RNA sequence: GGGGGGAUGUCCGGGUCGCCCUGGGCACCUCUCCCGGCAGCCUUCGCGGGCAGCCGUAGUCCCGGUUCAUACGUCGCCGC
């Protein structure tokens, strides 16, 4: 294969700003009731500067991002907070668990409700106030009844309401009598106490039923520099009462709360303190602060309520802004964003005793795609779609021709205001589909000139695109859930090819079998909308499959007498265990018209369906998950895509990079460990003793060691029925690797991202704090 | 004019032993930045060999992990780079093929 | 200079410059490397500077 | 962006204007944004951004 | 130590000895027990051995292998015969090599201990309750609280007094005070030479540092100014005890080495004084 | 770096002309020991000695791609 590394594909970073959890916590349950808590869905959001609102899932361990919702220009988010309802009981015994929603805060005077379904904002609510900057739910004591608390500019602690999915402005607490007073964190120590940190040095405990202002705790100048006042930049509260808060001079300060003062400070970091995270029990204090630094604090021994500073460390590589925990079915995590986009996770019962884990910050998807017939790869980012071409092969190259081998050709810019959510092109590159969260519109390219193909019977936008091989049909996924597709007649004339969509003739989806709690505890029907549309190479069978693991497909049955209907064999077609985080058909065809159906899902689980037959390939069931290959089953990485060869297909996650030979069959980490969520158990360099020995029997000879805690059969008929794998970790970003032409060779595009000092905003610096 | 010419050609003589270690390096495959062309490069640098060892602190040696020679590696790597995989390579016996772009 | 070069860190010094600031350092070994009173320090820091 | 407002000199004549934020987000305020940027680089300064440039 | 044998309390002497080379054991000696040359044995432990102290009493002692730490606890209370003097000993791995330690007794019952092993890597780490995580198979996870201040290894670490503060120092030629109460440090930054020995007074009051340059002075504390001072012939010495930073393959490792003869004159006209 | 080999590709007299080889030019992989460094285990108080040794080059499950900087005591104005 020949491979040319690309690293002028400038994708914006953004900033990490916030980061919540569907859940703080779950209860502690053994193994004879993980069936009361298989069927939760805990998911992580993460906002990031440019609007960006993004849904992860954890999966034990697994950290897949599952869904992308991104805001228009001009557009930031400051605050994230879920609410989740109490565990309501069924009639006949079934659990209902919670509904949970999504708020956010964009430095404006509003509070937009997102629907998680939709993938797109479902309220906003605005009231007469400053903007808002920080905000919080009221917890549980009343249960039909909770609140949503927000502090902002001027002062005034507004007051809204969310019940039976509404929100509306309901009043206002109260204001500080100054007017330069702001409001930037706020936290809840009990069900009707709001503690509320100010930036003139003031740390504000008010009373949310009558309003009032039990008390108001003050901390002195900075006298490090200037700038007199300090700023509580972060409060949070302690499970037996107290308050944690961090501030302005890198200090942390703990205030007991039976009388509001403080009991202890505690200078750790040279610049200021961003944010904290509280364990759940209320044992380990983790702070983050504009030195990039990350420092975790325990309990002192011997007198109560005093804490120390255990350890500290540079984690990310810009300021430390935001971080949230979880500890619940067994895994104990916090994750922290930052400004370098890349959100870092650690483990939390474990701290000291298992490695961190750093998250791609390139998104998910691919987000690189590649006409091979045109020779041109494009991306997409805010408002703008880049084309490059590349003009010439690789054999001929086999020094100073490469700068003009490699060519920035086109920049299609988007009117409006929303941002590319998808894109795809025709294997010649004629055909560009480009969809907003409000839009959808085609480009005819021409060897450049431009030409806006218009849309119609659209004006709701669309989450994902995809053009035929033909260049027929274009396909696309609206509003999440609601699949879509039109023809386009391409009509030929003395000028050249012109092409008309029609109108969009929507085909349904299956009605699969799910319980009523199901359906609606939780986050309700959210992993319907579906994840990846693929193609086969003929543009004679249509796959969408979506978050939860069901993949549904459509054949196209002809006399333009075309029409896609539904596969007989769709109902045969199982749901996988996971998200389905690759699919797509081989363009290899086979011997009996069908088809090979390439998916591998988030466990690494890798399958080759036959539609047509509705059950598995011979070849999968000649090798099952424990037969793939070691350094595949060890990888800690979702795999980004795929690209294709006749009996070899390549794999790439964000840094690994595979070849399979799905011809033939097949013959470091461990598996029996039980780790928390955030990858293996450190080895050489810990703080935790690891081996502990007892010495009986003084002569020294009888020592003990002392543990440190707080189908065969199947096979034999597979077999009855009756290598070459490569692996390498040398390209480290990758973001996106796309085949392009001009067991047979081909030509790929890698194209990478580092990142770097000139990639991330600038760091800051007094006459006090200079970096080594 | 002798002292002249001394001092010129003793800088161009180490800067062609460098040269001699480096073309070594990349025909062998450690994939430094090396020049081609006829003409000097301004700077008479290359890029020598990554040190297996470290300095930590305050003034310790620790023999360097290959993560972190992987990381320089991908910093001292370039823009444009063709990289040819062989399937000598995919059957693990010998190297890739790389020209990158003349930074 | 003289004690910047005493402590082993003149290269420390000069690795990390800009534009500006180097074409000010340059101007400045110009313009004091005719005086043989620090013709030494000069001609050091012009070295570093060069390599 | 919106059009700006006729003033025959007594009364103001002006469209009303809400095409904007339909259903995606609203937009964030550039004053407030700075005004949080302030604070938290009060009297910092930047180092030097990048390598060797003008 | 001090400790009750029957009913009157006399010294025991508690040896750490080798019999191989990576490898030692620790023996006992009363007066008695001395004169007959024979010795009660307490521990044989086999990653090259350090040092060995005792907490007051006898109660707790602990041994300082290289890369591990050895707690011993008596096994019976109240000692009721000589011979049954015997220490269930626990052994775990500190993660730096071990350059100095100090221990401190949470109190005249011996409640806990609480030790800071200054490790050669230039950290200071402190383990806040050993007896109290170590009496009860199984062990509840510790971990030690790091303080890292010094570059090289920190050649002394001592806990002063009512034990709020960590008084440390090394060879970068400053007493550093760990406030420990706060996450706050507090330091004299300018001797003469590194800080090769420290100690506290009975009282809280004196501290006393043995300077590398052949000194040692008595600082009263918060005066912060030698009270006193003694100063000896500060020439080149081979010392016997090598180097506490010359363990962790340093850039420069230092080596016991003469290179050159002292210059040094006697003074006509004062020759009892001698410039060196 | 040296000494040597086993095997990779090449032109000049070439050879019945093929397996390749000798004479010249050679670049790579493998083995071999001596060179420079590190570590462990025994003997010696040490000086030294003995033993099976690793490293001298390249890209990772995640990850040390870390941890680390030197105080107070009093400020201001003018003169020699």
């Amino acid at each position: 294969m020949d491979i040319h590394r690309c690293r002028f594909v400038r994708y914006p970073a953004s900033a990490i700003n916030a980061v919540a959890f569907t859940h703080s916590a779950l209860p502690v349950v053994s193994s004879s009731k993980k069936y009361l808590q298989k069927n939760i869905q805990v998911r992580l959001a993460i906002g990031r500067a440019n609007g960006d609102i993004e849904i992860w899932n954890p999966l034990n361990g697994g950290w897949y991002q599952e869904v992308i919702i991104p805001g228009g220009k001009d557009r930031s988010v400051d605050g994230l907070v879920w609410v989740t309802d109490p565990d309501e009981e069924m009639a006949d015994g079934k659990i209902i668990h919670g509904k949970s929603r999504l708020f956010s805060i964009g430095y404006t005077t509003t509070i937009t409700e997102w629907d998680l379904e939709k993938a797109r904002a479902k309220k906003h609510a605005s009231g007469q106030h400053g903007e808002i900057w920080c905000f919080g739910v009221q917890p549980l004591p009343a249960a039909q009844n909770r609140k949503l608390v927000a502090g902002t500019v001027d002062g005034n602690l507004v007051l809204y309401s969310i019940e039976d999915g509404d929100l509306k402005f309901q009043k206002t607490l109260t204001r500080t009598p100054s007017k330069k007073t702001k409001f930037v964190s706020i936290a809840f120590q009990s069900h009707n106490i709001v503690i509320v940190g100010c930036s003139n040095s003031t740390i504000c405990a008010y009373d949310v039923r009558t309003g009032t202002m039990l008390r108001q705790m003050t901390l002195g100048t900075d006298l490090t520099g200037g700038s007199k006042n300090i700023i509580v930049w972060a409060v949070k509260c302690l499970p037996n009462g107290d308050i944690v808060s961090g501030d302005s001079t890198g200090q942390v300060c703990i205030w007991d709360g039976k009388t509001y003062t403080q009991a202890q400070r505690i200078q750790s970091h040279t610049q200021d303190v961003l944010c904290l995270s509280v364990s759940a029990d209320g044992s380990k204090i983790i702070s983050g602060g504009m030195d990039r630094r990350t420092a975790v604090y325990e309990p002192m021994a011997g007198q109560s309520g005093r804490w120390s500073k255990v350890f500290h460390r540079r984690y990310h590589q810009h300021d430390v802004k935001a971080m949230a925990s979880f500890e619940g079915k067994g895994m104990s995590v916090v994750v922290s964003g930052g400004s370098d986009a890349s959100p870092i996770v650690l483990p939390l019962r474990a701290l000291g005793k298992e490695f961190h884990r750093t998250l791609p910050h390139l998104p998910q998807h691919p987000t690189v795609l590649s006409a091979p017939k045109a020779r041109y790869i494009l991306s997409w980012w805010e408002n703008e779609i880049r084309i490059w071409h590349l003009l010439n092969s690789a054999q001929q190259f086999l020094p100073l021709n490469l700068r003009k081998n490699r060519k920035f050709l086109a920049q299609v810019l988007i009117k409006g205001a929303s941002h590319i959510t998808s894109a795809s092109i025709s294997e010649d590159g004629t055909l560009l589909a480009a969809s907003t969260p409000t839009d959808v519109k085609v480009f005819h390219l021409d060897p450049l000139y431009i030409k806006k193909v218009n849309m119609t019977g659209t004006g709701l936008g669309a989450t994902r695109v995809q053009i035929s091989p033909d260049k027929r049909w274009i396909c696309w996924a609206e509003e999440g859930s609601k699949v879509m597709i039109s023809r386009v007649h391409a009509t030929e004339s003395a000028d050249g090819i012109s092409y008309t969509v029609s109108v969009p003739h929507k085909l349904h989806r299956l009605r699969r079998q799910i319980p009523k709690h199901i359906l609606l505890g939780g986050l309700g029907s959210y992993d319907r909308n579906v994840s990846q549309i693929a193609f086969s190479a003929d543009s004679r069978m249509l796959s969408v499959a979506d978050l939860a693991g069901y993949i549904d497909t459509w054949v196209l049955r002809g006399p333009a007498g075309e029409r896609w209907a539904r596969n007989p064999k769709a109902a045969m077609i199982p749901k996988l265990s996971a998200a389905p985080v690759v699919l797509s058909f081989s363009p290899t065809p086979r011997d009996d018209g069908d088809y090979d159906l390439l998916v591998v899902t988030t466990l690494k689980q890798l399958l080759i369906f036959n539609p047509l037959r509705g059950m598995l390939s011979e070849w999968s069931r000649r090798n099952t998950y424990p037969k793939l290959p070691e350094p595949f089953r060890d990888t800690r990485d979702q795999v980004k895509g795929i690209v294709w060869q006749g009996q070899r297909a390549w794999f790439y996650g964000v840094a690994s990079l595979f070849m399979f030979d799905l011809s033939q069959d097949f013959s470091k980490r461990k598996r029996g460990a039980h780790e928390s969520g955030a990858g293996s158990k450190i080895e050489k360099h810990s703080l935790v003793p690891q081996r502990i020995r007892a010495a009986s029997a003084p002569d020294g000879t009888k020592w003990e060691d002392i543990e440190m805690v707080d189908g065969s059969e199947l096979q034999r008929l597979r077999e009855e029925n009756r290598a070459k794998w490569w692996h390498t970790y040398q390209f480290r970003p990758i973001m996106g690797i796309v085949p392009i032409e001009g067991i047979p060779p081909l030509e790929v595009a890698l194209i990478e991202r580092p990142l770097s000092e000139d990639d991330l905003p600038e760091r800051y610096f007094a006459e006090g704090e200079w970096e080594r | 004019e002798a002292v002249r010419l001394k001092g010129v050609i003793a800088e161009a003589a180490n800067y062609a032993k460098r040269a001699r270690r480096a073309l070594a390096d990349s025909a062998k495959g450690k994939a430094m930045t090396v020049h081609m062309s006829a003409e000097l490069p301004l700077g008479l640098k290359t890029d020598n060999k990554i040190s297996t060892e470290r300095v930590r602190s305050g003034g310790e040696i620790v023999a360097r992990s290959s993560r972190q020679i992987g990381h320089f590696i991908s910093k001292r790597r370039g823009i444009y780079s063709i990289h040819r995989i062989s399937e000598e390579m995919l059957l693990g016996a010998a190297g890739p093929t790389v020209v990158q772009e003349a930074r | 200079l003289t004690a910047l070069r005493h402590r082993s860190a003149l290269r420390e010094a000069l690795q990390g410059r800009d534009e500006l600031s180097v074409i000010n350092i340059l101007r400045w070994a110009g313009k004091y490397v005719a005086d043989p009173r620090y013709r030494s320090i000069c001609v050091d820091v012009a070295f570093h500077l060069i390599d | 962006k919106n059009p700006k407002d006729k003033r025959v000199g007594s009364t103001a004549y002006r469209v009303v204007s809400n095409g904007g934020d339909p259903r995606l987000a609203p937009k964030a305020k550039k004053q407030s944004l700075n005004l949080k940027q302030a604070l938290l680089r009060r009297d910092r300064v930047a180092k030097p951004r990048g390598g060797f440039f003008v | 130590d001090a400790i009750e044998v029957a009913g009157k309390v006399d010294d025991v002497l508690l040896t750490l000895n080798r019999l191989t080379k990576s490898s030692a054991q620790i023996i006992a000696y009363n007066s008695k027990m001395l004169a007959t040359k024979t010795g009660k044995l307490l521990h044989t432990y086999d990653e090259s051995p350090q040092s060995l102290r005792s907490v007051a009493g006898g109660r707790a002692i602990v041994a300082a292998a290289k890369e591990a730490l050895h707690i011993g606890i008596l096994k019976t209370k109240k000692l009721a015969s000589w011979e049954e003097l015997a220490y269930r000993f626990v052994s775990f791995d500190v993660p730096d090599i071990i350059s100095t330690f100090d221990i401190r007794p949470i109190i005249a019952e011996l409640q806990d201990i609480d030790v800071a092993v200054g490790g050669a890597r230039g950290a200071i780490y402190v383990y806040s309750n050993l007896l109290a995580h170590l009496h009860t198979l199984r062990v509840g996870t510790i971990q030690p609280r790091k303080y890292h201040w010094h570059r090289r290894a920190v050649h002394s670490v001592k806990w002063s007094g009512d034990g709020n503060y960590l008084i440390s120092g090394g060879y970068e030629t400053v007493l550093v005070l760990w406030q420990l109460d706060t996450g706050r440090v507090d330091f004299l930054p300018h001797l003469s030479a590194a800080i090769e020995n420290i100690v506290v007074s009975p009282k809280g009051s004196a501290y006393a540092l043995h300077l590398d340059d052949n000194s040692a002075m008595v600082l009263s504390t918060a005066e912060m100014k030698p009270s006193m001072y003694v100063s000896g012939i500060q020439s080149l010495v081979l010392g016997d005890r090598p180097s506490k930073d010359a363990l962790v393959r340093r850039v420069w490792r230092p080596i016991d080495e003469i290179a050159s003869p002292l210059v040094a004159t006697i003074s006509p006209q004062n020759p009892s004084h001698m410039f060196l």
